[PDB]
């Protein structure tokens, strides 16, 4: 589940 | 501190093909656009980047023609991130200032990842009052709400979920919606439950219609995912919201 | 005063495609843009035109994107033709300066027939001090010295043409180029005397660098124009300047 | 030749 998730700076900018 | 002799001759190009597309030939678009997008991502998306310098440029795109000033602000890589994403994501707040203030950011656009740089701001540790501002100014220029591509997260829950109180705080204080669900049916308490984010829980159940009976895809409330987490000082503040 | 509901609800449907293209249908988009550019034509274009009813329509276009607000000021229909051209062309000035106020005209835009908003300045009487000085600010914006595609005449050129003094001096003001040749190899002065018009041949004469000796595909100069003309009075100016 | 033409409205607005 996404709620526990901890995505980084990176995850957020690159896919 | 001088223009980028480089980027402004091949925004003059491009300037000539945002008026006619006829204007360019084949090969000198390809190089004017790959030019303007190395030496305007030099210029603006850096760590280190000068919001004085970046100021100066805006001045002499929008002198050029107001259709180059919403085009080079808004121009993106091949990961969909434009000056604003990057600016956002390293916290380089004075250059995002400088992006607000040329009135043709879109801050909900979201990159090939799903994010907006509304978004980003999730984990960014907010230092000063400046700061604060100008990520307030950058939330009340689009939709705080929006859900994110990937999983519909919101920027709320992201912040929530990454302990970034400060960044929860200009979100409520933007009249963020706590209650909205992430395709798995989570809501932000429930991420602050799952993370033990105690203050964060806090902030977010002083919001009067954060509706703490909402459930996920597997009926889960905040009190049971706080529960299954061992949280109780946040299952405890979850009893007093239900009158006990 | 009321917004049109039709413009408003189609302009809503364009700033999510042009935001994002795949947020919006093709057969949606094509329905939108048609309403958009009916309904935009119909409230700036027409010879009434009341500027306040533009502005408050603006303001809001920009309030949902700025390119938006570009999109929709410089839409044009089959001709060609954007509401800068509609209100120049109907001296509509009051409009004109509301369009330039936006910050997102294109007044070097040529229509279907070749010409640009400054270039139809050249069948306006400039009547009132705002009518001057929203042509003085719509030359500033833009390429005064550029060509027609139609036979590569110059605003002034046509302006000459028709004997408008007031746009020939708001020309000359702007330090327009009085050298400029048309397909032909013809100058503005060479205008001047085919059409007889005496006072602009002088403004023209007395910009310093205006060049008398250059000659058009048949190797006339302006003298031969003038005199071939019947033109005395305009042959006799350029007597006194060639001594 | 386009100097001794006098151009209309409607010549500058429509082709």
């Amino acid at each position: 589940k996404a709620r526990r998730r901890t995505t980084t700076q990176m995850e957020l900018l690159y896919a | 501190m001088e223009l980028s002799p480089d980027l402004i001759s091949a925004c003059l190009a491009l300037e000539k093909y945002l008026d006619n597309p006829n204007a360019l030939t084949e090969r000198e678009l390809k190089v004017a656009y790959t030019t303007v997008l190395q030496e305007w991502l030099r210029l603006a998306c850096r760590s280190d980047a000068h919001p004085e310098l970046v100021r100066r440029h805006l001045v002499t795109f929008r002198a050029m023609s107001a259709r180059l000033l919403d085009y080079v602000v808004n121009i993106a890589d091949s990961n969909g991130n434009t000056a604003l994403h990057y600016s956002v994501s390293h916290a380089n707040f004075p250059v995002v200032q400088q992006l607000l203030d040329s009135g043709v950011c879109k801050v909900d656009k979201q990159n090939r990842a799903g994010y907006s740089p509304i978004m980003l701001t999730a984990l960014a540790t907010l230092k000063t009052q400046d700061d604060i501002e100008t990520v307030l100014q950058l939330f009340r220029l689009g939709n705080i709400n929006a859900k994110a591509s990937q999983a519909g997260q919101t920027a709320l829950m992201l912040a929530v979920s990454h302990g970034r109180v400060d960044v929860v705080k200009a979100l409520l204080a933007c009249e963020a919606d706590v209650n909205v669900q992430d395709d798995d049916g989570s809501t932000a308490l429930m991420c602050a439950c799952e993370h033990g984010h105690k203050e964060i829980a806090g902030l977010l159940l002083a919001v009067p219609s954060c509706d703490i009976s909402l459930t996920d895809r597997d009926g889960s409330t905040a009190l049971m995912v706080a529960l299954d987490a061992g949280q109780s000082e946040i299952a405890s503040m979850l009893y007093s919201r239900m009158n006990i």
